[PDB]
This record gives structure tokens, C-alpha cells and sequence, in this order.
């Protein structure tokens, strides 16, 4: 099975150079072109490169010349990008994906890599519970939420019940406001429910090492 | 740079019907070799893209066939013979016949479903909050459509627009609804010196905005 595996995220300051990889798995990686683009967020995609491992030979994107460098690595199958001098520009998911063959289009791809460049700090999270107030909440069905305010940079996972609570949940997108993040998430259960079955939002903040948890309660 | 050229948007289509994307290329992608150097990607929000047809007319293993794609050399056609829900996402173009090798800007499809009301709930700040000397109030408008809706807010009965963030979710890949947050941040102080609040959606499915309130007492 083939697999394209990117390194984490990044959050580096500008003027700064990163380093990120595409680990491949599944055939012979010498024998097939990897190439890479950007996606700026809310942006369509922009081609970087192409790398042949076998050569080792690159076709580039010269808006890119001294921006961006394409390496490989045969020993451990593994695919570099150098991105250098980097700016909020820079600021995007990096991909890479296998071409299939001869012309044939990417038929593999890597998960992306987020590459944040700023010279602001990472801020973890405040997680608030969001329980009807005053106001009787419907009553066949019952909405519940969580307010995930003020962190940097994005992103961050919410579940509910860890996972299990999957269904009626709407995750919004954050918004960025005096640098830093706000989202909600909403979850909607059946009246009878809650608070019998408790029902717990979890927040994870990979870029603070942090997690937080809280149990909605009446 | 060959450029290619797609619109943002597409019309709404209705599940099981045919639809079409289109892009246009600055300069022919035939090649003197034969090839048509044109390409289809597909990305759902959040996923990597997908390839759903190669030079110009092949359709790429693990796509569907639903997906067909034609053009002659300059303008070319993705078309979809019956849509489902879970198609919903951005259509891209692409070209590797010249150098750089380009993407066309990505045309969003989104389903067209019978309209449905918004649910909406409000929500007073946090003890947490408060304490932190802040104030959120916020309300969430699920599961409506179409897409387009309003919300306005009111202090003791007087609209409010100053601390207002809206955020809007993507086009729900089983259901083809959308869902709306708004949240009104205050200082503690300004919370303080109010009793009520008031969240009303104005949505097509009535004329009658949908109002919910609780007051801080």
C-alpha cells in the first residue's frame, strides 16, 4: 500500500529556513517523480517542484528560485522540501504527491504540512462551556456547545465524548482577531439524554502541548 | 504562465442530476506527442486533493464514473452524469505541458436541496468567562437552506452590531445543508449593565425572523 508520509506542523519566524519531508512507503521510490505544491489558506494550489529519486533530477518553478529547494534521500525513501528567507507568504499547506506514470497525474498523496510563519507566540486555549441559560431549550432535542477562545496558531481538534459523540456536532471555522483564534462547536442530542448521558467537549492544541476538557453541565 | 481559467462558483445542482465544470487554457495542451497535458482534481475541505481524470479524458483509478472529462485543446469540460451529496468540494484544472506547470483557481460545487429552516439556540457567557472579565454570547444557526441568512442581535431590545464574528461551515457532505455561528463578545462591565439578549435569524423559509433571548436575571 502505497503511502506519502509529511512531517508536523510548523511555527517558525520569518527570515527563518524549514525544513519539511514526505516519507514514502508501498513501492520503489526511486522509480517515480514526487511532486510538491502550495495551498495558501482559503488559496487554490501553486506547483513548487518535481523531484525524480532515481536521477536524482528536478524540474522547478522558477517563481520559487531561491525560495525553495527539492532533495531527496534513497537510504530512507524519504523527500525534502527547503523553503528559506521565509515570509507570512510562505504561510500554507505544503503537499507532496506521486506522480502515477508517464503524464498520469498525482494518484498518491501526503496529508499536507501547515507552515505558519510568525514572530507571535504560541497561546493555548480557553475552553467554556456552553449549557442553555434562561430560556427553556427545546425539548425533543437538546443543543450543547463549547467556546474555544484566544489560542495561536491554528489549529486545534475538538471532539465530543472522545470521539464517540460524532453525530449532530458542527465544528465552525475560527476566526482571527488581535492575533489570536476563536471557534464553537455545537452538539445536539435527543432531551432525555442530557444530563443522564454526559456529554464532554475535548480541545486539543497541538501547538501548546495542551488539551482541555469540559463536561457540559445544567 | 498558461493560465487557467475557472470560475469560483457553479450553479446549484439537485442530487442525482448531471452537472459540469469548466476550465480554459491560455495556450493549447496538445503536445507534439499526442498527449493533452489536462488534468482534474477534486478537494473536500480539509482532505488532500484527488485525482478524478488524466490527460484531458482518462479517468483515474479510484474515481468513479461518474466522472467523464472532454475538451478540445484550450477549452475542456468535467462533467458529473449524476451528482451525489458527498461531491460537494472544489474542482481543480491543472496543466504540466509548459513550464511552470499551473492550476486553474477552482470551481466550488455545492448540491441544491429542498430549502430548511434554521435551528437555532442561544447561549449566555460562562461563569469561566466572567471571571476572566469577559462576555460572549453565543448562538447557532444549524442545518438550514440555502445558504444565504442574516442574524442581528439586540441588547434590551436595541440591535446590536459592535462585537459581532459570524462564521459559516461548509456545505454538510450527507444532508447539503449549512450552519451558521454568531457570537457577541462584550466586556463584563458592558454585560453587566443589560438584562436582555437577543439572537433573530431572517432566513427565506419565512418571513418571520426566529428569535431567541435570555435575560441575565
Amino acid at each position: 500500500e502505497v503511502q506519502l508520509e509529511e512531517s508536523g506542523p510548523e511555527l517558525v519566524r520569518p527570515g527563518t529556513s524549514v525544513k519539511i519531508s514526505c516519507k514514502a512507503s508501498g513501492y520503489t521510490f526511486t522509480n517515480y517523480w514526487l511532486g510538491w505544491v502550495k495551498q495558501r489558506p482559503g488559496h487554490g494550489f501553486e506547483w513548487i517542484g518535481d523531484i525524480y529519486p532515481g536521477g536524482v533530477y528536478t524540474t522547478n518553478n522558477e517563481k520559487f528560485r531561491g525560495k525553495a529547494i527539492l532533495t531527496a534521500d534513497t537510504s530512507s525513501s524519504t523527500a525534502y522540501m527547503q523553503l528559506s528567507s521565509l515570509t507570512s507568504e510562505d504561510s500554507a499547506v505544503y503537499f507532496c504527491a506521486r506522480a502515477g506514470g508517464y503524464y498520469t497525474g498525482g494518484d498518491y498523496w501526503g496529508q499536507g504540512t501547515s507552515v505558519t510563519v510568525s514572530s507571535a507566540k504560541t497561546t493555548p486555549p480557553s475552553v467554556y462551556p456552553l449549557a442553555p441559560g434562561s430560556a427553556a431549550q427545546t425539548n425533543s432535542m437538546v443543543t450543547l456547545g463549547c467556546l474555544v477562545k484566544g489560542y495561536f496558531p491554528e489549529p486545534v481538534t475538538v471532539t465530543w465524548n472522545s470521539g464517540s459523540l460524532s453525530s449532530g456536532v458542527h465544528t465552525f471555522p475560527a476566526v482571527l482577531q488581535s492575533d489570536l483564534y476563536t471557534l464553537s462547536s455545537s452538539v445536539t442530542v435527543p432531551s432525555s439524554t442530557w444530563p443522564s448521558e454526559t456529554v464532554t467537549c475535548n480541545v486539543a492544541h497541538p501547538a501548546s502541548s495542551t488539551k482541555v476538557d469540559k463536561k457540559i453541565v445544567p | 504562465d498558461i493560465v487557467l481559467t475557472q470560475a469560483a462558483f457553479s450553479n446549484p445542482v439537485t442530487l442525482g442530476a448531471s452537472a459540469s465544470i469548466s476550465c480554459r487554457s491560455s495556450k493549447s495542451l496538445l503536445n507534439s506527442n499526442g498527449i493533452i497535458h489536462m488534468y482534474w482534481y477534486l478537494q473536500k475541505p480539509g482532505q488532500s486533493p484527488q485525482l478524478l481524470i488524466y490527460q484531458m479524458s482518462k479517468l483515474a483509478s479510484g474515481a468513479p464514473d461518474r466522472f467523464s472529462g472532454s475538451g478540445s485543446g484550450t477549452d475542456f469540460t468535467l462533467r458529473i452524469s449524476r451528482v451525489e451529496a458527498e461531491d460537494v468540494g472544489v474542482y481543480y484544472c491543472a496543466q504540466n505541458l509548459e513550464l511552470p506547470y499551473t492550476f486553474g483557481g477552482g470551481t466550488k460545487l455545492e448540491i441544491k436541496r429542498a430549502d430548511a429552516a434554521p435551528t437555532v439556540s442561544i447561549f449566555p457567557p460562562s461563569s469561566e468567562q466572567l471571571t476572566s472579565g469577559g462576555a460572549s454570547v453565543v448562538c447557532f444557526l444549524n442545518n438550514f437552506y440555502p445558504k444565504d441568512i442574516n442574524v442581528k442581535w439586540k441588547i434590551d431590545g436595541s440591535e446590536r452590531q459592535n462585537g459581532v464574528l459570524n462564521s459559516w461551515t461548509d456545505q454538510d457532505t450527507k444532508d447539503s445543508t449549512y450552519s451558521m455561528s454568531s457570537t457577541l463578545t462584550l466586556t463584563k462591565d458592558e454585560y453587566e449593565r443589560h438584562n436582555s439578549y437577543t439572537c433573530e435569524a431572517t432566513h427565506k423559509t419565512s418571513t418571520s425572523p426566529i428569535v431567541k433571548s435570555f435575560n441575565r436575571n
